[PDB]
């Protein structure tokens, strides 16, 4: 009857007068239909007119929160997400007393929170993520009566973390994350949020120790507190939270040992206490459960990785560099998971590399430099094309690289170096369509360079010092127009450099220093356009000094233990250059002590 | 649009 | 690290239509792996090697943070904007190559800074005012090449700067000093 009529329709078109809508979100509401329901960002619950719900999410809108859209008597559901909402929130958004959930996430909201916003008592979602909101948390905040998810994330509240947060019953999220506040502990209030999932404490400049209290949080999934300059040990009172799923804790002050107790924690499969000050050894317990990832890099960890973490039938991401832990990693690592990032670097780890790292053909990172590592590449790694980084640097292998680890189509980086590898490079290296930086430098590689190298079209860099390679330079190399960096120095390289070198148009540095190259320097040299770093020293490269040489704008140059001929052109017959044309008796220039 | 980093391990790698 | 997160603020800062700045993951321990960079044996970066790139936006003072950086080689592009001072914070740059470029303003008075640089070629700029005193502190300078600028005042002729041509200061505003021929009021 006349008791249940209403205006929405009215209110709705006040709502629209009230803001900017540049890409006519709102042109459906037309003042001449008999009800408002259909129209954009509007549902109606029930056969009545009354609106239940309004979502302007992503609709381009600007202006002030329209306060007089709290006239709709039914409005349950309101969502402002991702707009230009601007100016203060008003304290009389409490008007809006039948709100269950308020979602004004990402606008350019500013001033401070309105109190009022607790004097909703059906309130059950609060989301005032990605605005301009500054200034204390009001207390009233601590008498939400139904408030299940509070989210002030990436705001510029400059308060202290207020412990009456802690006095919110109902709340199962508080998301805090990324504001500049005041430095504060953690309350130890926040162990009453009994019902609590989430803690998301990231970025809020907390300080002093995580309390003990937090243990009591029984239906917590993820605990956040990173990015924070919290002190203390990470307490063994966190094996009391029985549904935890995540435990992230890294870059903080944390000190002491890895609590045992995290060993009961039978939901945990996710952990990062990296860029942490933690000593001691990685529990057995822990590595037991079956964690998806662990992250533990840059603490001062010591002894071995537990071989129980090779148990696991989740684990995709083990990240534990910067530590000095020793031994071997465990024989069945991959075998039982689906690994795809591993980084074990700067450690002191030996032995063989564990036979089946990529058993689930999932493996995309292997990260080992800076190890003890010894024996040969496992032939299997031949058979992970999942590979995009490989980094076996500064290790102790030895043995031909397996013919097929060459070809791997997604590697992107292969970095062998400073290893006693040996064989040759396998014709298959043609496969590796997507290889930019291959980097075999200090290793004990042999024979010519194949001629599939030059199949590399997008090869930017190839840095082979330090080896045995031999033969002349493979045509096919001059194809590569990508390469920035050419590396060969102290090589056993022989015959001649050709006119196909003018293709290196994208070619920074040149090294072919103490080699056994022959012939003249060609005339394209002058036509590399990005070439400043040219090294052709300890050859035995004979004939004049090109003058296309001139053009270039050289930082580095030295054609040093040659057999070159002639005069230097009158520019390179400079004071800077005495260095550069040493030990070539044929030459004669006015440098001091040279002709 | 300011995109918010969601709540979950560092990614620092070799 | 440090040199990554300053090196990255100048991708976010730079245009770059060919991607040639897509290698440089911030989330890598530092920025040796990253093609265009060089870094010497200790993991500190002594080259950004980006020439004939076809990059344009502004340079960022974030890259004075690079204290081993030995090669700026940022010849050849489109960049805009001012020369940096912080560039001046670079105490063992040997090379600054910021020529064929759109730079403006004047040269930093903070370059006479940089003892051990050999090679400045900041020619082919739109660059004004006069050229700062403090250069001629520079007694490692080899190269010089200020030449196609909008520059102008007394070119100095002391120090490091007596070794120098006039095809080092040609087509400049107005140069005036003992290398120029014209003598200066
Ligand atoms: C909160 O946002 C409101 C909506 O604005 C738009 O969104 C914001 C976030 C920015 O992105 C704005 O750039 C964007 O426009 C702001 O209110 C709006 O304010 C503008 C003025 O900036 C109002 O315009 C006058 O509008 C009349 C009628 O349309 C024009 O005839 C008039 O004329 C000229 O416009 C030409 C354009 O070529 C200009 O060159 C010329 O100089 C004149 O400005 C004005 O533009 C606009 O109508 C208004 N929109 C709505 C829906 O109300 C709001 O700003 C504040 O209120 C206005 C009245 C003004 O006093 C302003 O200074 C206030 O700050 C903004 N509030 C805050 C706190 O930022
Ligand atoms: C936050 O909210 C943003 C709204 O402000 C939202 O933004 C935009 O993103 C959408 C989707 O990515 C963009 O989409 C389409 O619009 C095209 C028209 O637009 C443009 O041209 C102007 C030049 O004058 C330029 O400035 C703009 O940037 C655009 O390039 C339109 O052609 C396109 O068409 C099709 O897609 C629809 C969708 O269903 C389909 O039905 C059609 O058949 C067709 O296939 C899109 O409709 C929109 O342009 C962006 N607008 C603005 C203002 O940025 C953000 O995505 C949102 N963010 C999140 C995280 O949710
Ligand atoms: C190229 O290189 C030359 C050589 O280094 C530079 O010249 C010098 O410049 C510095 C400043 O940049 C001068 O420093 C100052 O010392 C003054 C006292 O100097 C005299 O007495 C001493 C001691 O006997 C002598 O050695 C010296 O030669 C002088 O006779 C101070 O009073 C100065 O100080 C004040 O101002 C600063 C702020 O700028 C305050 O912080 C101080 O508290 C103080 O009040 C100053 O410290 C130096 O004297 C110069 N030397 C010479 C030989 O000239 C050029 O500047 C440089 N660049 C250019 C563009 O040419
Ligand atoms: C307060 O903070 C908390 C914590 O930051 C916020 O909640 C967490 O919020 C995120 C973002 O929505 C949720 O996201 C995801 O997980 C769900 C659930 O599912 C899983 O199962 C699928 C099945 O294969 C698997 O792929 C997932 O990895 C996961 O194990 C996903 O459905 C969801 O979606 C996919 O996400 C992709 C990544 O973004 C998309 O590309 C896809 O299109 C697809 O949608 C997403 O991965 C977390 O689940 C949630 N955590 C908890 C413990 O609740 C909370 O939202 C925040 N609120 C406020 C208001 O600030
Ligand atoms: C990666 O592998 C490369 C190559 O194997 C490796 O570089 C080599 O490093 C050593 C030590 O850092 C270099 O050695 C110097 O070598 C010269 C010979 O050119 C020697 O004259 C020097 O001195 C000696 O005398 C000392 C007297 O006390 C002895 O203690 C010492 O053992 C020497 O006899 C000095 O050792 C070597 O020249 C380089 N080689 C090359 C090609 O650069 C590099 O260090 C490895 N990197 C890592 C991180 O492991
Ligand atoms: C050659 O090697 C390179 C370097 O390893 C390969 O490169 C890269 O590709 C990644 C995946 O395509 C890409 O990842 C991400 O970041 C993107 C934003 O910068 C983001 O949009 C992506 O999205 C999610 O991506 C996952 C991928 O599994 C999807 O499943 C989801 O649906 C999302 O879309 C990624 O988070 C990375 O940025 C890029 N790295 C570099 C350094 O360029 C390249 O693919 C290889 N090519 C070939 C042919 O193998
Ligand atoms: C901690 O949470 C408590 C539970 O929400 C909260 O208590 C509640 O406080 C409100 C506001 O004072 C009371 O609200 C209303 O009803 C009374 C009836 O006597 C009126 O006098 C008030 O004007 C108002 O309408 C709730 O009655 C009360 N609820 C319960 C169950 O006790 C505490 O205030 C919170 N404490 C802190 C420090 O934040
Ligand atoms: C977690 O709450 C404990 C229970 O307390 C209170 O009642 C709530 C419903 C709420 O109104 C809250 O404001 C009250 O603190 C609390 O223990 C307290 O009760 C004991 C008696 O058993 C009392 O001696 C003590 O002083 C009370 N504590 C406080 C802080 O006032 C418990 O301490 C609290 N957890 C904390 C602070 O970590
Ligand atoms: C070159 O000659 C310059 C001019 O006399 C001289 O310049 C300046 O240095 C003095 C003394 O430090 C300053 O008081 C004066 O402000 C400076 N003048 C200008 C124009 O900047 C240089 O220092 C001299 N260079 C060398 C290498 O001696
Ligand atoms: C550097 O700048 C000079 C001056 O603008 C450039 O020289 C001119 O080039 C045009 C052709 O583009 C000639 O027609 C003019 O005669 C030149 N002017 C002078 C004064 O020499 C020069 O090309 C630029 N250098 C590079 C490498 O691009
Ligand atoms: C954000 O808040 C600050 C401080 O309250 C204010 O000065 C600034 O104008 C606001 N920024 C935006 C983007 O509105
Ligand atoms: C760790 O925190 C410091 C600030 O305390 C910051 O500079 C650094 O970049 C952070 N690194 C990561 C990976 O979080
Ligand atoms: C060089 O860096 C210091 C900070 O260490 C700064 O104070 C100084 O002003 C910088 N110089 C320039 C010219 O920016």
């Amino acid at each position: 009857g006349s008791s249940m009529d209403n205006q929405d329709g009215f209110i709705l078109q006040q709502v629209k007068l009230s803001l900017d809508d540049p890409d006519s979100y709102l042109s459906s509401w037309n003042s001449n239909d008999a009800s408002p329901c259909r129209w954009s960002g509007v549902s109606c619950a029930g056969d009545f007119s009354s609106v239940t719900s309004v979502d302007l999410s992503s609709a381009n809108l600007a202006g002030p929160f329209p306060s007089v859209i709290c006239r709709l008597s039914n409005l349950a559901h309101l969502s402002l997400y991702n707009n230009s909402i601007n100016s203060t929130l008003p304290l009389n958004i409490a008007a809006c007393k039948s709100l269950q959930t308020l979602d004004l996430s990402q606008n350019l909201l500013t001033g401070e929170l309105p109190q009022t916003l607790a004097d909703i008592p059906t309130l059950v979602h609060l989301d005032l993520t990605g605005n301009n909101f500054s200034g204390d948390i009001p207390a009233s905040f601590g008498k939400f009566e139904n408030l299940e998810v509070l989210s002030l994330v990436y705001n510029l509240l400059d308060g202290t973390i207020p412990p009456f947060l802690g006095n919110i019953s109902t709340l199962k999220m508080l998301n805090l994350s990324y504001n500049p506040f005041s430095p504060s502990r953690i309350p130890p209030e926040f162990g009453n949020l009994t019902n609590l999932e989430v803690m998301w404490l990231t970025e809020c400049h907390l300080v002093g120790q995580i309390p003990d209290s937090l243990g009591q949080l029984s239906k917590l999934v993820d605990l956040d507190l990173a990015l924070n300059d919290l002190v203390g040990h990470i307490p063994p009172s966190l094996g009391g939270l029985t549904n935890v799923v995540q435990i992230e804790l890294y870059n903080n002050s944390l000190t002491g040992e890895i609590p045992p107790e995290l060993g009961n924690l039978k939901s945990l499969r996710l952990l990062d206490a990296s860029m942490n000050q933690l000593t001691g050894k990685i529990p057995d317990e822990l590595c037991r459960v079956p964690l998806e990832s662990l992250n533990l890099y840059e603490n001062n960890l010591e002894g071995e990785l537990p071989a129980s973490i090779a148990l696991s039938p989740n684990l995709y991401e083990i990240r534990i560099f910067g530590n000095r832990l020793t031994g071997g990693l465990p024989k069945d690592l991959g075998l039982n998971s689906p690994l795809r990032w591993l980084d074990v670097s700067e450690n002191e780890f030996s032995g063989d590399l564990p036979a089946d790292l990529c058993a689930k053909g999932e493996l995309e990172e292997l990260l080992i430099i800076h190890n003890s590592f010894s024996g040969v590449i496992p032939e299997s790694l031949a058979d992970c094309r999942s590979l995009t980084r490989i980094r076996l640097a500064y290790n102790r292998f030895s043995g031909s690289v397996p013919t097929g680890f060459w070809g791997l189509p997604h590697v992107n980086l292969l970095e062998l170096v400073n290893n006693s590898f040996s064989g040759e490079i396998s014709k298959s290296i043609g496969g590796a369509s997507n290889l930019s930086l291959l980097i075999l430098s200090n290793n004990e590689f042999t024979g010519s360079l194949p001629e599939e190298i030059g199949s590399l079209d997008n090869l930017n860099q190839l840095s082979a010092s330090g080896n045995k390679f031999s033969g002349s330079l493979p045509d096919s190399l001059m194809s590569l127009g990508e390469l920035g960096t050419l590396d060969l120095h102290g090589n056993q390289f022989s015959g001649e450099l050709t006119s196909g070198i003018k293709s290196w148009k994208k070619l920074n540095e040149l090294n072919l220093a103490d080699n056994e190259f022959t012939g003249k320097i060609p005339d394209e040299i002058g036509s590399l356009s990005v070439l400043n770093y040219l090294d052709l020293s300890g050859n035995m490269f004979s004939g004049k000094i090109p003058v296309s040489l001139q053009s270039l704008k050289l930082n580095q140059l030295n054609l040093s233990y040659n057999r070159l001929s002639g005069d230097l052109p009158p520019s390179l017959a400079k004071d800077m250059y005495k260095n550069s044309f040493i030990g070539n008796p044929g030459l004669c220039g006015d440098i001091k002590g040279l002709c | 649009y300011v995109p918010v980093p969601a709540s979950g391990p560092s990614r620092k790698h070799n | 690290n440090l040199e990554g997160d300053a090196l990255h603020t100048l991708r976010v800062t730079l245009v770059d239509p060919n991607n040639v700045l897509q290698s440089w993951d911030p989330t890598l321990v530092n920025p040796c792996t990253w093609f265009h960079v060089t870094c010497n044996n200790e993991n500190s970066v002594i080259r950004v090697d980006l020439g004939n790139a076809e990059l344009s936006g502004h340079l960022v003072p974030e890259l004075g943070v690079l204290k081993n950086l030995q090669y700026l080689e940022l010849y050849s592009n489109n960049i805009t904007g001012p020369i940096p001072s912080n560039l001046g914070n670079l105490t063992n740059l040997v090379s600054l190559d910021l020529y064929l470029n759109s730079f403006s303003g004047p040269i930093p008075e903070s370059l006479g800074k940089l003892s051990k640089l050999r090679f400045l070629r900041l020619n082919n700029n739109s660059l004004t005012g006069s050229i700062p005193m403090s250069l001629t502190n520079i007694t490692t300078l080899q190269v010089l090449d200020l030449s196609n600028n909008r520059l102008s005042g007394s070119v100095p002729d002391n120090g490091s700067f007596s070794l120098f041509t006039p095809i080092s200061f040609a087509n400049n505003l107005d140069l005036c000093g003992p290398v120029t021929s014209h003598p200066c009021p």
